[PDB]
């Protein structure tokens, strides 16, 4: 008892929660391809080929979504990368001039390979021949170009149009040599901190976790951007998870995460031709010259029966949080373009796919089976070139035209939902959900939901029986 | 044999023989590499966070050294000075602490008497050393 | 008790009982906080100057540690070694120094041979260890 | 009698007598001074190239300090641990080593065992004082 | 006629204050690094140098 003396330690395994700053760590093989990517640029430190998944079993830590500080740092990182990736590129300020458009006349093919039989792209583009100066500022020349209708608005005086963006900002066009390929990114903490990963399978969004696993840093994170549906995400292993801080509250979104994937198949079957027209001293502009050959609206193909199965599963899962209600889906109820659409960027081109017929259903009691046979679901999708991925924090951007044929497949993981309010007796035991919505952060909170940065405090201290010797 | 941070949930007594694993990874990580391959990569927003990452590594490790330096237990892993422990911070016996209560809980249990103790150690070291000069 | 620099004018002897307070405050400071709220806050003029402060903080502590690291008694407040005086850097006796001369003035008198003092002190520590290696 | 790296080519035996002169210059350097005159003076490439130089100076030096800290040889140019050589790493007799086996190529011969010697030494220090903490 | 480079890219006029006179520079490494200098006279591209200081 009387021989209890302080005994300082060093290297004790004790952590306390805090917030730090991370850094990129790209994959070794996925890097050094002379691609000049936007997100995972050449400045990332090479990753560790042998990450350690050290299993701290016998313990408990309180995780939390909707407050994980890591989302803010990487969101700011994505914004900064997107902003600096446009600084070297050229502006488009000489283009804000009145246009003299005309609806399209051309000697194009008529066979059209009409298997989709949905519709050719008449009235979807406008032949607009504007008039801007050449290198010498004293001379102007007439140049014609093809623009989509989403990039063009009319102020007054019909038969005279203008660019849409010219009353809010100026949109620098993308440099043609940089691509938007989503490279996996491994966020790694500086030495001295650590990242805790909750290894539970059926992990609900918040609350304590009792199977914590520690790693030096996280795995690859896809920087893909989307609006209404998650793309190329990481599927959960246990079962379908419904994530929400307050399901009762309807002021926010609801993240739905699947454990069975669904493949999307969307492509643009028509060629555009790339023709370059100078605008001034050392400044060049890439325009869609004249479409030739195949003419069809870009469409997406999705296995219908897989969609029916996934809808049945998610309805079954939501059947426990709303024990007696009736669940049905409806298309987006309005607003700005992204929410009322499906937005995803592929191969340097932005897509706005309607995807209305994917959310027209009513499930009552699972009494009768929706027995139908395999018919693929085809949905239209416009194409937009003057993009504004963020409201006012990002820089408005103009993707250059891409020639040839665009064909990429995505393979879907997550769905964004939103509850709808109602009364007590007015409701007919029914709750309706509408997809769409959600900011960019809502995409990332579906992936960084397992990690929490911690700081090490190796200064332990505890009584013992020592007594440091005296020097005579 | 354990891994890094691999016994935090274990009892304190059985977790007192794996400290070298944690103490061996305070600086040795991945930040030491400059870049994958060298137009002024030192100003890219990705490249401006290593500076925040690198200086945070040392500035977090030095704080450990400063406290170890003054207490006289510098250059050791498990040291022990000769300042009494009057039990007002924790009056539990020898066995009630070491064998059963885990490390994380113990650190939280006295987290409000630390600042008083951290000042006691240095003063105990200093006045003890004053005896040495006043001894020869 | 005395606070920071609380006895800079006091005598030599009475200023030997306040060393611990100043040693503690050699790295602790408000610069630890990153920012009140984190466009381009990384390269903001209030940010580039703050980073310079953190680097200068560690380099000023490391400078003292490196010299005290080589002198063979790392991890102590006061320390005496085996280098006898030549009695020409300061030809004053004991009581004439520790009673009535002050620290600030004392440094000026001896500041003229320190570059010949730090070097000779280090050699003694090395010399002691060489005799020890061939001893056992 | 030897300057910086003066005896790096000399034999094993006579090289040890100049360890200090190659140790005083691990942090001191030209970087101490500020500049010729203090555009973008703080944002020029040398405004950041110089900053990159300072942070590498402390990090590279202080990394070595980490290994000295664990082994218990802190504050000693020459140390003496208690890890018995088992003759597996290199079985040259003592005469064959310190007579005419020069330094620069010495530890390149042992270069496949650095990753384990730097680990077995840590354990030896740990096992020494765990017996001591239950002996006093 | 017109300027040859006014069309290919952008051209700037250097301010007369800045001077193109090459001032000698001494490159110097941070503390902890040494620079090896071969003082051998007949030293071509590569090959061991036994006179380095
Ligand atoms: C979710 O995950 C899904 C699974 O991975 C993912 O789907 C995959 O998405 C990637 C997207 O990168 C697909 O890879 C691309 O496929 C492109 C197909 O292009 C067709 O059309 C071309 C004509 O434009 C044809 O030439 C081409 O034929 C061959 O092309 C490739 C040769 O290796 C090969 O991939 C093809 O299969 C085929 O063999 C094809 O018919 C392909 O073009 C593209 O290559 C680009 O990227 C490579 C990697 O960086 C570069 O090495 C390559 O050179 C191409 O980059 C060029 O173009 C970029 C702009 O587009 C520039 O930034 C580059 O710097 C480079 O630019 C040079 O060339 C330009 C002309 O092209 C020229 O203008 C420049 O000046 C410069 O000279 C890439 O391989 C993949 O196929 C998809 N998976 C499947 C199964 O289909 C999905 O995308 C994910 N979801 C999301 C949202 O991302
Ligand atoms: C995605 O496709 C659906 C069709 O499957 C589109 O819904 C249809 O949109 C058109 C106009 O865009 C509607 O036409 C008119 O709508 C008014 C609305 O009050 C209606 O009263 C008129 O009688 C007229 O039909 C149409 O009703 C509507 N629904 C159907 C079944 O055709 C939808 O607009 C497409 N997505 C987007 C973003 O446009
Ligand atoms: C888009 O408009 C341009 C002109 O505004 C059309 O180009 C004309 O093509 C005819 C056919 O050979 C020429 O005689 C004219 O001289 C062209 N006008 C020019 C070069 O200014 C173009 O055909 C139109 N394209 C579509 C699809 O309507
Ligand atoms: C590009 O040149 C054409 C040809 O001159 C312009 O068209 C006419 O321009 C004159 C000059 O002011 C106007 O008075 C006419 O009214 C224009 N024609 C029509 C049908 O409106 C054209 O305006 C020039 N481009 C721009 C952007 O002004
Ligand atoms: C904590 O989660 C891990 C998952 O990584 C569990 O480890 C798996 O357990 C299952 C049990 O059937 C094995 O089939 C797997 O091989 C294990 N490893 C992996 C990587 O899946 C672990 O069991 C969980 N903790 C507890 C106490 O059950
Ligand atoms: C993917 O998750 C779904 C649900 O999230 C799983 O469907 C359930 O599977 C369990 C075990 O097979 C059954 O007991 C349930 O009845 C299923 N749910 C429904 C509504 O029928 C599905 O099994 C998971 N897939 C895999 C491969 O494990
Ligand atoms: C994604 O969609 C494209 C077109 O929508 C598919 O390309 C078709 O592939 C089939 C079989 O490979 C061919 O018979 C068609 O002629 C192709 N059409 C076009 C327009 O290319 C592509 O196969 C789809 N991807 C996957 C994985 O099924
Ligand atoms: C869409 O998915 C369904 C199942 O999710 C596929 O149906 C299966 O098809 C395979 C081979 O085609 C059969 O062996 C299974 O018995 C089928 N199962 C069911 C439940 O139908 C369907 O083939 C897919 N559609 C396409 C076009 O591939
Ligand atoms: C896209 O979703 C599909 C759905 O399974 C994934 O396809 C599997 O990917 C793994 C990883 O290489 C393969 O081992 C399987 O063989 C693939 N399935 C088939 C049927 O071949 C795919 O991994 C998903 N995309 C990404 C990027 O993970
Ligand atoms: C988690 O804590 C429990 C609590 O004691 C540990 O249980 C003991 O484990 C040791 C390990 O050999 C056994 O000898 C004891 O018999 C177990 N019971 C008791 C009451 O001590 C368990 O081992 C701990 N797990 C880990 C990984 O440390
Ligand atoms: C390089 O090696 C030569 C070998 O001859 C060294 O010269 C000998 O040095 C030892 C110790 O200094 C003397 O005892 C011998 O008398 C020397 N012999 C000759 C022939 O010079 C030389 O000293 C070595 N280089 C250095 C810097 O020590
Ligand atoms: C800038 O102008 C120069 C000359 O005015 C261009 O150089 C000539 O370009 C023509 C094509 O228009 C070629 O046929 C000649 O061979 C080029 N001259 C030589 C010496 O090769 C140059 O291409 C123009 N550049 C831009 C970007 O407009
Ligand atoms: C373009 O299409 C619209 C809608 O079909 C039509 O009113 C217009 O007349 C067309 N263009 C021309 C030049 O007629
Ligand atoms: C194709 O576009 C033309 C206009 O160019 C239009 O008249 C026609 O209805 C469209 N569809 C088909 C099948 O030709
Ligand atoms: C998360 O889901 C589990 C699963 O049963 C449930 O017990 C718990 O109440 C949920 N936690 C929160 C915070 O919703
Ligand atoms: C699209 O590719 C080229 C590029 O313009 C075009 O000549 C060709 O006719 C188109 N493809 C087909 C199958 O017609
Ligand atoms: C999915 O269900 C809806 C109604 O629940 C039905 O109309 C549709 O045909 C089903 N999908 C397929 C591919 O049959
Ligand atoms: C899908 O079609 C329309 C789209 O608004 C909607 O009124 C309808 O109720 C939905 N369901 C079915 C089965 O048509
Ligand atoms: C699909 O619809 C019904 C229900 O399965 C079936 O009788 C019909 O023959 C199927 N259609 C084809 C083309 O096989
Ligand atoms: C420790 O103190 C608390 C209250 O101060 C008391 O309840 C407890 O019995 C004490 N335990 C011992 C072992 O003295
Ligand atoms: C060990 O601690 C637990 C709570 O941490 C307590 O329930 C138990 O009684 C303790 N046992 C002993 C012997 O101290
Ligand atoms: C330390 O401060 C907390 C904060 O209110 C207080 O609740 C607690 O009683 C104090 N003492 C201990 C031993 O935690
Ligand atoms: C025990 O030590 C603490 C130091 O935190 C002190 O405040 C307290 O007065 C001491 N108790 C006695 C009886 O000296
Ligand atoms: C005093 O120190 C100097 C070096 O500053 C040294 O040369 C001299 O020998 C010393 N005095 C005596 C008596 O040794
Ligand atoms: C000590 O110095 C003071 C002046 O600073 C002087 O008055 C006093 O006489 C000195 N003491 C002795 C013993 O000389
Ligand atoms: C000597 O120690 C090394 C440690 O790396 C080991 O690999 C080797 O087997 C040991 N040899 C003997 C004979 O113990
Ligand atoms: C001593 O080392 C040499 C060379 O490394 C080797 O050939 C010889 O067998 C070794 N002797 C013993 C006894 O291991
Ligand atoms: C070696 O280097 C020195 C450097 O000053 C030079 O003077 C000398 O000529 C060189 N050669 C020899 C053989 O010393």
């Amino acid at each position: 008892a009387e021989n209890l003396w302080v005994t300082v330690y060093y290297g004790v395994p004790v952590w306390k929660d805090a917030d730090t700053t991370l850094f990129c760590a790209s994959d070794a093989k996925a890097h050094e391809t002379e691609a000049h990517n936007i997100w995972a640029t050449h400045a990332c430190v090479p990753t560790d080929p042998n990450p350690q998944e050290i299993y701290m079993e016998n313990v408990t830590e309180n995780f939390n979504m909707w407050k994980n500080n890591m989302v803010e740092q990487m969101q700011e990182d994505i914004i900064s990368l997107w902003d600096q990736s446009l600084k070297p590129c050229v502006k488009l300020t000489p283009l804000c001039v009145t246009l003299s458009c005309t609806n399209v006349t051309l000697t194009n093919v008529n066979y059209t390979n009409n298997f989709p039989n949905i519709g050719n792209i008449t009235d979807e583009v406008r032949n607009c021949s504007f008039n801007v100066t050449t290198e010498i500022r004293d001379k102007k020349q007439k140049v014609y170009a093809l623009f989509y209708k989403l990039d063009i608005v009319q102020m007054e005086n019909k038969n005279s149009y203008r660019l849409i963006n010219c009353n809010t900002s100026v949109c620098k066009q993308a440099c043609p040599k940089i691509s938007f390929d989503p490279i996996p990114i491994h966020y790694c903490t500086p030495a001295g901190y650590a990242i805790l990963k909750c290894n539970e399978k059926n992990f609900n969004g918040t609350g304590p976790c009792k199977n914590v696993s520690s790693v030096q840093c996280t795995h690859g994170i896809k920087p893909v951007v989307s609006t209404q549906l998650l793309l190329n995400g990481s599927l959960a292993e246990g079962e379908i998870i419904i994530r929400s801080e307050n399901l009762t509250n309807n002021a926010k979104t609801i993240i739905v995460h699947l454990n069975k994937s669904v493949e999307i198949n969307c492509t643009r079957p028509s060629n555009n031709t790339r023709t370059s027209v100078t605008i001034g001293p050392g400044q060049v502009f890439y325009r869609t010259g004249d479409i030739i050959g195949d003419i069809r609206k870009a469409y997406c193909e999705i296995n219908g029966t897989k969609w029916n199965e996934t809808l049945k599963q998610v309805v079954g899962k939501l059947k426990e949080h709303f024990p007696n209600k009736t669940i049905s889906f409806q298309p987006p109820s309005g607003g700005d373009l992204e929410i009322t659409m499906h937005h995803f960027n592929c191969r340097g081109e932005f897509f706005y796919c309607n995807t209305t017929q994917l959310f027209n259903s009513t499930w009552i009691n699972s009494t009768t089976i929706k027995e139908y046979n395999d018919t693929i679901i085809y949905l239209p999708c416009k194409i937009k070139q003057i993009i504004n991925m963020w409201q006012g924090v990002g820089q408005c951007m103009y993707a250059p035209p891409i020639r040839g044929k665009i064909n990429c497949v995505s393979n879907i993981t997550g769905i964004l939902l939103t509850r709808d309010g109602g009364d007590a007796n007015a409701t007919n035991d029914t709750e309706t959900f509408r997809p769409g919505g959600g900011n960019i952060k809502d995409n990332w909170r579906s992936e960084l939901y397992k990690y929490k940065v911690v700081q090490i405090e190796p200064l332990g201290i505890a009584p013992t029986k020592c007594k440091r010797r005296v020097v005579e | 044999i354990f891994g890094f941070l691999g016994a935090a949930g274990s009892t304190m007594g059985a977790a007192s023989n794996t400290l070298t694993v944690q103490a061996r990874q305070l600086l040795s990580g991945i930040v030491q590499q400059q870049s994958n391959l060298p137009h002024l990569l030192q100003l890219t927003v990705w490249g401006i966070k290593q500076l925040q990452a690198r200086v945070l590594a040392v500035e977090r490790y030095l704080e450990v050294q400063k406290f170890l330096g003054l207490w006289g237990c510098s250059g050791k892993i498990i040291c022990c000075t000769a300042v009494p422990w009057n039990s007002t911070w924790s009056n539990k016996s020898f066995e009630q602490i070491w064998n059963n209560m885990t490390w994380i809980e113990w650190e939280r249990e006295i987290s409000n008497y630390t600042s008083q103790i951290y000042d006691i150690l240095t003063e105990s070291q200093f006045q003890q050393d004053i005896n040495e000069v006043d001894l020869l």
